[PDB]
């Protein structure tokens, strides 16, 4: 149960990374939608931050 | 904001609808001034030809 716990933790935690590695690519896209959206003016500086 | 594709392509055209229709409204009001400017060429009654009065 201990060995299969870690082996089924690391198989989760790879997919956990590829979840939250996409969640960066979401949020890095959403940030750059703000920095381009604030440099032209549609979104404000607090919707940036 | 769509060079870097960061808004919808739909919300752009919808604003480009509003851009092009409001510029089509100015043309529908610059003509409406041109309707009422030409009343002020119809006041101050212009002698439509030359010659003797």
């Amino acid at each position: 149960q201990t060995v299969r716990s870690s082996f089924n933790n690391i198989n989760a935690s790879i997919s956990s990374i590829n979840a939250y590695k996409q969640a960066v690519v979401s949020a890095q896209s959403s940030l750059d939608a703000m920095e381009a959206g604030y440099s032209v003016g549609t979104r404000t500086i607090v919707d940036v931050l | 904001l769509l060079g870097t594709q960061y808004i919808s392509k739909q919300e752009y055209d919808q604003a480009l609808a509003d851009a092009q229709q409001a510029n089509a409204a100015v043309t529908a009001a610059k003509a409406a001034v041109e309707t009422a400017r030409i009343n002020l060429a119809y006041t101050k009654v212009t002698s439509p030809i030359s010659g003797r009065i």
